[PDB]
RNA sequence: AUGCGA
């Protein structure tokens, strides 16, 4: 006999609630979908630099969970969040496939994600030894506009927490 | 290739394309300072006011409708039933 | 300082001459004036027809039509639907402090 | 989208005043399109909105594995008895007015407790308009991709339809 | 990240019932339940959000690359 | 089979707002 | 003084145009651009 | 026929229960629309003081700049907001904030190590020194006028315990925030109330009497004491209807769903406020209803344009 | 895309009023514009220029002719796309014609996305899940006058396939319509009228009035009361011209009689002279696109009609349903 | 509300491995409907886990033929509308192509 | 009202160019899409 | 044209330089490779204007 | 080209 039916399922249609209650393309697509999910990656962010990384900083365990939920520790990295949820068309905006999201709580917070994006910099990407070097990270002819020290520090790099739009020098 | 007048055999309406290009090629004419022969009545839409120049059927377009033979038929907007 | 010039616009479009029918449109409103505005205006015996309407809720409007018989303006039914809502709101903030003195 | 594989884009950021509010004195974080329900059979997420009402009313976790309830020990009877000693209907509703207007609604909203996560494809940030940019020099043409400014392509069958539409015109 | 400030449903402030939420768990040895009933998050919105809760910035400050280790 | 236990401390969390369990 | 610590020693030090890109303390050779007393704008959204 | 003073004769106010943070009142005699334009008011319109403006100068702890502003947003100052005037934006920085406008708060906090606490963890604030960044640490910095106007309503945190941020030695959180007025309409933030909802009366329309066991047993079936039987060889009595919470329970039961009916008293509103701590409960009502009446005199007072 | 899409206007003494307001807008605001291309060919942008430069420009649009080889020209303008001008709409599938439809533009504040009304959603085979869709903004009258004409929404109503309407009402505000014109459902003299003006905006073009015209209650005893049918006739009556006769329809519904009683009938549609007497409405109505009311609508009195009637119905059930709403659960 | 009923793949029941057997659980030639597939159980009450196999199989091959006709439709659309472009209407109501050569001489016989 | 049919019938007629060969590709493709001898795509 | 633009593009353009053919330029694909209003719809036919001459 | 969104 089974230990558990569970034993049939992956990891995460265990995660999935109730699973045995949906159409089964339904919890495809969910598998889909919480594969697809803004989450949290991992916790050494400030180690990794990854060419993008999605991270939700309010992140909760779900009240409704499969036990393998503590069993494969998934709490260490929370992917959602526990909403409340009225099954209600009455604004105008919800049809087929569009859900209405309450003002106030995107402005308390909810959901609120950041996106990592990496850069590398080189200056040898495509150098050719000794002979090739020649840029350093600095300045030289003062002509420069001196508003760049507005981003960039006196050694050629931006100020770690700069705000930067799109046009201004990320290094010198 | 000159249909004589007398001879003109087609529809005598103008079809739902005919309408479509004469508004726009008229309506162009007027944003480039062909003569408006309407009150513009306050408009600044020129395809309005081609549609106003339809309407009074001032307009001074001619439809030259080809057939496959290459044989035509000039008609004029103010003959051609608009609608 | 200046009498607002664009709180309140009357739309000739959709206003009489004869002078018994007219849309308003008010900036920066919703249902919070709006529902209570035509709640008090129904009061109006004079009123044929008033109600609100927002054009769309990302553009902060507001219009209120009211047309009624040749017995009173609309501009008039709306002063008496304003005066009914600021005296009504004298009643409310009156019996609330009232009873807040009662304790 | 929820753990159920219903996914949707937020149509619109409803003003908390604008949103129904509960006899509680709440107003729902999200609202969803009833309809959507009836053809892909999501049940699940009806189960998991009274699980985690009942949950966060007791305050407790509930357990969601597959089959660990049966067809004579049905969840909306654990929960419903649950939540109705919690001291809510025991099917789940709740009475709610209207944002707008202020009347009750016609019937008690179904409203409850779900974990939502947020897909990392904000497809909205993903739009793209080009009026100008560069263009291949083997073409003229608009070049490719949205970070390259490109022009999205006017393929083979959307000419099938413009020649269809008569719009020669607006083929040219 | 860190405790809300506030429940996103309701609007009551919870940041500050946290931690004697958390002394409630573990000092008083109460039950969740009973300890967000003396919290005064007496509607589920507030409910959840304290119970459902994962301070998982206890786990991001290990990582802290100002310190020698 | 057995079925899933139903919780011991079920008991009445919510009230009307003006009320308390000082009237339970 | 512009700071960098290394990035396995936790040794905050002031490179120079004139020095091996290196921890001088443990011997890295990857340095975090440390953060410093810089004004910045928010809005608090 | 209805006039205003037939209203004034028909509207009544029953307060319930008035704490200094929560306010329970009712609203008898009025209608939907008013009921709804006060909770909406009280909700997006009444102005309150919130953070606004958070400039920093150095952030190395493990959470993030903007995260760290939007928290100090949330936290709700204990400030009685008609101390200050909106601030405009037609006009340049140097003139937006001052001290009639803005308040300044502070935020200056170093992280270090315990000099060496017992075993280990022995949690955080005993191996570290100001682990812990709360609001209570948003020190009020006056300027001028405002310094002596708040000599006896100095700026506080309306609630200090907040947790704002967590730290670790040699981390460090030094920011300046700008506090202005602002409305609950235009950010959450300014929402000075945390709830205020209304909800009709529930009537319990009996429609034939009940007795004995089947009457007690009717009476259990709702929150306990909306149902009261005093002998109930004669009838099973409601001792208030307002206790109950409509969760039609009884329904459940053919042993009365056809000798009963649920319904409200469409014009009896009962409203519960409750305050986040910067204005006490009715005070904020007050600002509502002023409000509206203010609105409805700018708009006696503009001229219909056209 | 209000401020990044432009038609290059061409200015005249009629649209320089216009267009001069737009040039001092400039690049960076509503109807603006944000280049002048001179009769010479040269192009100046507006991208950098300050309100001073932009005000400078705009007090020369209308210059006299200077070269010979170029008096017959005037300026023009690249101004932003704006709330008169029509644009292609294309979704991918472009499996049929009726797929890329011209729609009139109507700049929505404070959005991010193409938003799009649900009656075009089963002509697309679009849904908000997260479709995408391309939008093009055509570049001249022939191609203005084509997509307002042509290839308009309007014109697309029925399907060549077959000829039945692809174009109506879906989900909520179907559910509405059996709600609301349920021989249940009535509605106060305050009421009616609220739903009423809610539906219809005379400001806007939605009628042929000018003014506003209502019924007698269906009920004149205890309290004046409308009934929901009552609603779908005034609107019926506010939306048609008044020199015609009301339409007249036997229709059927999508539910049986049984379900609403033992005596009960309600599968027959009935309209008289504008006036529905007996049925509710539903999908075989007005999203069915098969004789019922939308698709009579559309053949008495034309797509513009037909249009005119889905936007009010649109209106009228998206406000119901947020009086009333609708809902779903497990009771259910 | 009733019961799922009887899965079915490409037009029959469900799959048999080679020892007789529709799943594990099932012995040899089980001749009961549910090893079969039929699913008595419903998603308000939930469905055993032999039956959330099939449920699964009959999901799945939905999903393989809900991606693969449109593949088989394109081809389908271009082939002939490569063909029937040049196709229209004369100004004499004749059908003809954009050569010139007649089709019909009037669309469907009717106009 | 025969005259009146008539006169439908006249004012219901195919616009003289109308693109009739491609209305018809798409008329029989984009309705293929939702699909003892072959049947459906192959046949 | 309409030939080189479906498929065998080359065997297509080879017997058709063989045939040292001339294209009449009526396909519409055709007369899209040239860049000519398609003679489709509203192209179709010709617009001219009746201008005074006095 | 691989994976993937619709
Ligand atoms: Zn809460
Ligand atoms: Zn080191």
């Amino acid at each position: 006999v089974e230990f558990t039916p569970t034993n049939i399922l992956s990891i995460l249609a265990n995660l999935t609630p109730f699973s045995d209650f949906n159409q089964s393309p339904r919890n495809m697509y969910q598998c889909q979908m919480g594969k697809q999910t803004m989450g949290t990656p991992g916790v050494a962010l400030c180690h990794r630099s990854d060419n993008k990384l999605y991270r939700l900083q309010t992140g909760q365990t779900p009240i409704v969970k499969a036990n393998l939920y503590d069993d494969y520790g998934m709490d260490n990295f929370p992917n959602g969040f526990n909403a409340v949820v009225a099954v209600i068309s009455y604004t105008g905006y919800d049809m087929d496939d569009a859900m209405i999201i309450n003002k106030s709580a995107d402005e308390r917070g909810f959901g609120y994600g950041t996106m990592y994006k990496t850069e590398k910099v080189d200056l040898a990407l495509n150098r050719n030894r000794g002979d090739p070097i020649t840029q350093h990270f600095g300045f030289g002819n003062d002509e420069w506009p001196k508003e760049w020290l507005e981003k960039l520090d006196e050694d050629g790099l931006p100020y770690i927490g700069t705000y930067v739009e799109e046009g201004d020098p990320i290094c010198a | 290739k000159a249909i004589p007048k007398d001879q003109r055999a087609t529809t005598p309406y103008m079809t739902k394309y005919e309408r479509a290009r004469i508004l726009g090629t008229r309506a162009l004419q007027i944003s480039m300072n062909a003569p408006v022969f309407v009150d513009l009545e306050g408009e600044t839409d020129p395809l309005r006011i081609a549609m106003k120049e339809l309407a009074e059927k001032k307009i001074p377009l001619v439809i030259r409708r080809y057939l496959p033979d290459g044989s035509f038929e000039d008609w004029s907007v103010e003959e051609l039933i608009v609608d | 300082e200046e009498p607002d010039r664009e709180k309140i616009k009357l739309l000739t479009q959709a206003t009489s001459e004869d002078g018994t029918s007219a849309s308003f449109q008010i900036v920066e409103e919703d249902h919070t004036l709006g529902n209570a505005l035509r709640y008090v205006i129904m009061k109006n015996p004079d009123v044929e027809f008033c109600g609100y309407s927002i054009p769309h809720p990302s553009e902060n409007l507001l219009n209120i039509r009211i047309q009624t018989y040749g017995e009173t303006t609309a501009v008039d039914a709306l002063q008496k639907g304003l005066k009914d809502l600021m005296d009504l709101c004298d009643v409310v903030e009156s019996k609330f402090t009232e009873k807040i003195k009662s304790m | 989208s929820s753990r159920h594989g219903q996914k949707g884009v937020c149509s619109r950021k409803w003003p908390t005043i604008d949103m129904p509010f509960s006899e509680t004195g709440i107003q729902p974080d999200i609202i969803i399109n009833p309809h959507a329900f009836p053809s892909r059979m999501t049940i699940g997420m009806f189960v998991e909105s009274l699980a985690g009402k009942a949950g966060a009313l007791h305050g407790i976790a509930q357990d969601s594995t597959p089959w660990i309830f049966n067809e004579d020990d049905t969840p909306a009877d654990y929960f419903g008895e649950q939540l109705a000693k919690a001291g809510y209907n025991y099917h789940g509703n709740e009475p709610m007015y209207s944002g707008a207007t202020g009347e009750e609604l016609r019937a008690d909203i179904y409203v409850g407790v779900v974990y939502y996560q947020r897909l990392r494809h904000m497809v909205n940030d993903k739009f793209q308009v080009r009026s100008t940019g560069p263009v291949n020099s083997l073409t003229m043409q608009p070049v490719k991709g949205r970070k390259r400014h490109g022009g999205i392509r006017v393929g083979e069958m959307e000419r099938d339809a413009l020649i269809g539409h008569g719009t020669s015109f607006l083929l040219q | 990240m860190i405790v809300p400030v506030r429940c996103f449903s309701c609007g009551k402030v919870v940041g500050d019932k946290w931690e004697s939420y958390l002394n409630l768990l573990q000092e008083d040895e109460l039950d969740e339940g009973t300890a967000l009933s003396r919290l005064g998050l007496k509607r589920y919105c507030c409910r959840r959000m304290i119970l459902t809760h994962v301070d998982l910035i206890e786990k991001f400050l290990r990582y802290n690359p100002l310190e020698k280790r | 089979r057995k079925d899933v236990p139903k919780v011991e401390g079920l008991k009445l969390e919510h009230f009307a707002t003006g009320y308390d369990a000082e009237d339970f | 003084t512009l700071k960098y610590i290394c990035a396995e020693c936790s040794s905050k030090l002031s490179l120079s145009r004139t020095d091996a890109v290196r921890c001088k303390d443990c011997g890295h050779r990857i340095l975090l651009k440390a953060r410093t007393k810089r004004l910045v704008q928010f809005e608090a959204r | 026929e209805w006039n205003v003073e037939k209203f004034k004769k028909d509207f009544e106010v029953n307060i319930s229960s008035l704490d200094a943070r929560e306010a329970n009142f009712d609203l008898i005699n009025i209608d939907t629309s008013i009921a709804n334009a006060f909770r909406r008011i009280m909700i997006s319109e009444v102005p309150s003081v919130a953070a606004e403006y958070v400039y920093f100068f150095n952030n190395t702890s493990v959470i993030q700049d903007e995260v760290l502003a939007h928290r100090i947003g949330l936290v709700p100052l204990k400030v009685d907001p008609d101390m200050l005037t909106w601030v405009d934006s037609n006009l340049p920085d140097d003139e937006k904030f001052t001290d009639e406008n803005t308040i300044v708060l502070s935020l200056n906090v170093k992280c270090t190590r315990n000099p060496d606490a017992p075993k280990g963890s022995t949690d955080p604030k005993e191996l570290y020194n100001n682990a812990h960044v709360y609001a209570r640490d948003l020190k009020f910095e006056p300027q001028g006028r405002q310094s002596t106007t708040f000599a006896d309503c100095p700026v506080v945190p309306a609630d200090p315990d907040i947790l704002l941020a967590k730290l670790r030695p040699g981390q460090e959180i030094s920011l300046k925030a700008h506090c202005i007025l602002g409305i609950g309409g235009d950010h959450a933030k300014f929402s000075p109330v945390s709830t205020a909802s209304y909800r009709l009366l529930p009537q319990i329309n009996i429609l034939q009497p009940i007795k004995g066991e089947s009457a007690r047993r009717f009476q259990k079936c709702f929150p306990p004491g909306v149902i009261g039987i005093d002998e109930g060889s004669d009838e099973a009595y409601v001792k208030d209807a307002r206790k109950d919470t409509v969760s039609r329970e009884v329904l459940r039961y053919e042993e009365f769903a056809d000798k009963v009916k649920l319904g409200r008293v469409r014009n009896h509103f009962i409203f519960n406020v409750e305050s986040a701590g910067a204005m006490t409960p009715e005070e904020i009502f007050f600002k509502s209803v002023r409000i509206l009446k203010n609105k409805a005199e700018y708009l006696k007072n503009c001229p219909i344009t056209q | 895309f209000a401020v990044k899409l432009t038609y290059p206007e061409p200015v005249t003494a009629y649209n320089i009023a216009e267009l001069r307001q737009a040039v001092i807008n400039g690049p960076d605001k509503w109807p603006g514009a944000t280049q002048i291309q001179n009769e010479d060919g040269s192009l100046v942008s507006l991208i950098g220029m300050s309100v001073e430069q932009r005000k400078a420009l705009a007090n020369q649009l209308l210059t006299p002719s200077s070269n010979v080889s170029t008096h017959t020209l005037n300026k023009k303008v690249y101004r932003h796309i704006k709330n008169r001008d029509v644009v292609l709409m294309n979704r991918q599938p472009t499996l049929h014609k009726a797929s890329m439809m011209g729609h009139k533009v109507r700049v929505l504040p404070n959005e991010k996305t193409l938003r799009l009304h649900y009656a075009n959603t089963g002509a697309y085979n679009a849904d908000f899940d997260g479709d995408e869709m391309n939008m093009h903004f055509p570049q001249n009258e022939n191609a203005r006058a084509e997509a307002l004409n042509l290839a308009n929404t309007d014109s697309q109503y029925l399907t060549p396939t077959s000829g039945s309407p692809v174009r109506g009402l879906i989900q909520d505000h179907i559910s509405a319509g059996v709600w609301l014109t349920s021989k249940d459902s009535f509605f106060t003299r305050e009421q009616y009228q609220q739903y009423i003006y809610g539906c219809i905006r005379p400001e806007d073009g939605h009628t042929t009035r000018s003014k506003i015209v209502t019924l007698p209650p269906t009920i004149f005893k205890p309290y004046p009361l409308w009934t929901g049918k009552q609603i779908i006739t005034t609107v019926l009556l506010n939306v048609t011209p008044p020199d015609m006769p009301g339409i007249n329809l036997i229709s059927k519904n999508k539910i049986k009689n049984e379900y609403w009683g033992k005596g009960s009938l309600e599968n027959e549609v009935l309209f008289k002279d504008g006036a529905l007497l007996c049925g509710i409405l539903d999908k075989s109505q007005y999203g069915a696109s098969k004789y019922g009311i939308v698709h009579s609508l559309h053949e008495v009195y034309g797509p513009e009609v037909a249009a005119k009637v889905l936007s009010v119905l649109g209106r009228l059930f998206t406000n119901y349903i947020t009086a009333t709403a609708f809902t779903c659960g497990m009771d259910d | 509300m009733c019961l799922l009923g009887q899965q079915a793949l490409e037009g029959r029941r469900v799959p048999v491995m080679v020892s007789g057997k529709t799943l594990p659980s099932f012995k040899p030639y089980e001749t009961d409907a549910m090893a079969g597939g039929y699913v008595k159980g419903r998603f308000y009450s939930g469905i055993k886990p032999q039956e959330y196999y099939f449920h699964c199989m009959a999901g799945r091959e939905g999903l393989i033929d809900t991606a693969v006709k449109t593949s088989r439709s394109g081809y389908l659309q271009r082939c002939l509308t490569k063909q029937l472009e040049g196709v229209h209407v004369s100004y004499d109501n004749s059908i003809r192509d954009a050569d010139g050569t007649l089709v019909q001489f009037m669309y469907g016989g009717d106009a | 009202f025969r005259a009146l049919m008539q006169l439908k019938y006249m004012r219901s007629l195919i616009n003289p160019g109308e693109a009739v060969g491609i209305i018809a590709s798409q008329s029989v493709g984009e309705p293929s899409t939702q699909m003892n001898v072959t049947l459906g795509i192959p046949r | 044209f309409m030939k080189m633009s479906y498929e065998t593009t080359c065997q297509f353009l080879t017997k058709a330089v063989l045939d040292n053919e001339r294209e009449q330029l009526d396909s519409p694909s055709a007369r899209i490779v040239v860049g000519k209003l398609n003679n489709v719809g509203t192209g179709s036919f010709d617009v001219l204007a009746k201008v005074p001459n006095a």
